[PDB]
């Protein structure tokens, strides 16, 4: 898999996961979250060659047309696989509430 | 950075007394503020809590000062209040105003004694009978080193510094700021 | 109303020494994987300072020594290296569910040897003299371990000094 | 939903359905493939604006961050959601050979 | 291995008729949603042209009259408006499994309107009775239907077992037939006669037409 | 596109051997299977050999009418599909066509190399004329022909004025005689008032005999 390992070990243009730290009060506005002050969300890009982590038959048969036809632009896009959670602290007032928020993180990628 | 600044402290029982914290150096609007209180030899004690206006300024007390203080506040000015009503005896204590984000009380006042009694009287040096605090510094506060101001006993109490020497001495509650050349 | 109760009430350690101070609370004060217990710090004059924030994370410009772990009910600060400076009443607090509360605090006093105090006698001015009074007093600087008075230990050298005056 | 019958019908600038013919032979050097000579892949193109057919929350806080800061590139992308599946004949010499492989159509789209 | 058997091995139909030729396998050679039956047209004198591959789908220049169904063990091709130019035999292949089988195919005939044929009778050329043999000739030329009757008289006298017949196939353009009868003697029986004559009867003759020659 | 040539047919004595070949282009030979497929005189057709690429190994399969005597080969840098029949009989006598099959039908074929599978020497045929009278005995039409007797194998062509007169023209399939001789008619009918204006030929080539008689017809 193109994942965290995979991808921050060989430094590849192709498709990988690329850290990413997004910080909640700065990057996106939210004064709210308590805990932690940011995270890192990382993220999916990279071109899709043929071959590369295909995730269906279309993203396969995509790949290789877009390989053989590079004026295609209809290739296979890098896209998150496994999606790690996010558990965070936020206070409503005075009353501490805690959200396990789904699929924060990126941990590795697909040619879709 | 942060700097809390409170005022007002110094009022006979039954009274009416009315705090004042200056707030600055953090995005103050949107935090939650208290008063926490020291009684004199007795530990900390939340008396008075208010919320940001994104929680409409909810407010809660301890169940010995409810229905008798109120806390406000002024987003515009950067200001925390406390009105402090029919005050008695056991009040008496040093009024902390403190700032916390989340649940950690990250930033505090130097506080401001609240003396619920006696009229006000006016007063090495030797600050000689006059309620509490008064407050000893010498040349202005640059003769910081060896100084010894000790804890008052009307009170009266005697600052000494170990070596031109001037002792500053201020008592706001009687109006009284002497410098004494010694 | 979560009851915090702090072991030990006082402690006499000595320079340099690693110091382990416990928080008991009443009820489990934390929430998932955060530990909302806190600690601060009061020195003699000053309002107390935060230290460690959600049991295990030191504020900022606390000191490498400072450290602090905990879960549910039982948490612990602890000072790697003790310093004369060190010299404070410590306290816990929740924030669980409101009302916050504190513990009662766990007194931190210094010891390091034997100091003799230099005695000083002072004479009633003639300002005073002038009225009807006249206050003769009697210093008892830098020592270890009519009305008197005795101040707190010293952050940097940790003595103290007496007051009494006729 | 971003399926073929919104996106064929309508003008779509940002993520949507776009048709596709792919030609075995010629397009891909299949020349295996006896039936059908090719086929309407379709494949899926067009920006990824804050709030569109998210597929995660990792999309949207991907959407948020990047309509936020301009020096920002990191975005989710266009990529299938529904795929339909597609009957091929081809003879292993004169043994004719049937097969229907999996998700070889885009019916619908997504911002993952 | 499959073997294949068209119904019926012909049929006559005229020029604008339906025409409904059938397939039998022995065995299923459909594979899911594909039928592997193919339909080939051969006319006279050239190879078999493909028309229909996989049941149904013409291939490529064949008239939208031409068409196929079918599924399993049984197949129909259908020209939907008959043309004089579709005469040929029409065969079914499956391509199902090993050994791929061809059915014994199915003749088109076209019918038309009776014609009667026109005679002619050819005498042996001098440069053949030369060598000792005499091969006298008729020619029945564009008729229909293919039946017609020839008989040889030679001096009146009622010929058998001493000629052959050739007939075309039938013509693309007209639908028409034509015949030769060669009548073969030997030159001392040829000169042993006088008149010879070749007699035809066809539907399209009201009395048979008699056409003859006097040698010499 | 596309062309399919074969060669290599004629007449072999029972228990001979033959090797047929066919000339391929206009399509990607080497992509598919080919086939040979044979027609006996007036029967139907049988797929006597088959052979697909070098993708699937160039295997074979045969009919079990030719299996041990017949061997069919590719070579796919000469564009040439072959056929070896050996130890012949006479039900091998077959117009032999070789075809494409890209998938499962015979997509193209060529026009076929006769195989004339018999113990019977070749035999050139004798050109007589079936001339005409000049008496207009069918309402204005006149018809005239050439008799090709006496020829094996099969076959013959029959052309009238070097193909320049096609209409009214029959050239009749051969007839075997008892003699095992074939023999057949090609005819021409013409209006009546042609026959002293025109001059007809008929033109006869029997390639198995290297016989070539141009014939002319005329009234006797």
């Amino acid at each position: 898999a193109l994942d965290t390992n995979y991808c921050f070990r060989n430094l590849e243009e192709n498709c990988c996961v690329r850290p990413l730290y997004i910080d909640f009060r700065q990057d996106l506005g939210w004064k709210w979250v308590h805990e932690p002050k940011g995270y890192y969300a990382n993220f999916c890009s990279g071109p899709c060659p043929y071959l590369r982590s295909a995730d269906t038959t279309h993203s396969t048969v995509l790949g290789l047309y877009n390989t053989l036809n590079p004026e295609a632009s209809a290739s296979p896009c890098c896209v998150p696989q496994d999606l790690e959670p996010l558990t965070i602290l936020y206070y409503v007032g005075r009353t501490p509430k805690v959200e396990q928020l789904s699929n924060m993180v990126v941990k590795s990628c697909k040619c879709s | 950075e942060v700097q809390l600044l409170e005022s007002g402290g110094g009022v006979q029982p039954g009274g009416s007394l009315r705090l004042s914290c200056a707030a600055s150096g953090f995005d103050f609007n949107s935090y939650g503020m208290s008063w926490v209180r020291q009684a004199p030899g007795k530990g900390l004690e939340l008396v008075s809590d208010i919320v940001s206006k994104t929680y409409n300024y909810a407010t809660y007390y301890s169940d010995s000062v409810k229905d008798r203080f109120t806390i406000s506040r002024d987003d515009s000015k950067n200001t925390l209040y406390l009105q402090m009503n029919s005050l008695r005896a056991e009040d008496t204590a040093v009024y902390y105003c403190t700032v916390a984000p989340g649940g950690s009380f990250d930033y505090w006042g130097q506080g401001t004694l609240v003396t619920v009694s006696a009229s006000t009287k006016g007063p090495g040096c030797l600050v000689k009978d006059y309620p509490e605090p008064v407050t000893v510094s010498w040349n202005s506060g640059a003769l910081t080193s060896g100084v010894h101001t000790f804890p008052a006993v009307l009170y009266s109490l005697s600052s000494v510094v170990t070596v031109t020497y001037i002792c500053n001495v201020n008592h706001k509650p009687s109006n009284t700021k002497v410098d004494k050349k010694v | 109303d979560i009851q915090l109760t702090q072991s030990p009430s006082s402690l006499s350690a000595s320079v340099g020494d690693r110091v382990t101070i416990t928080c008991r609370a009443s009820q489990s004060v934390s929430i998932s994987r955060f530990n909302l217990m806190h600690w601060y710090q009061q020195k003699p004059g000053k309002a107390p300072k935060l230290l460690i924030y959600r049991a295990s994370n030191l504020a900022s410009g606390v000191p490498s020594r400072f450290s602090g772990s905990g879960s549910g009910t039982d948490f612990t600060l602890t000072i790697s290296s003790l310093q004369p400076e060190d010299f404070a009443t410590y306290y816990c607090q929740h924030s669980r569910e409101s009302p916050w509360t504190f513990g009662g605090g766990t007194k931190v006093e210094i010891k390091r040897t034997v100091a003799a105090p230099s005695v000083f006698i002072f004479p009633p001015s003639d300002e005073q003299l002038k009225s009807g009074t006249a206050s003769v007093v009697c210093l008892l600087n830098n020592f270890y371990p009519s009305q008197e008075s005795v101040t707190e230990q010293d952050s940097k050298d940790s003595t103290y000094s007496l007051s009494s005056t006729l």
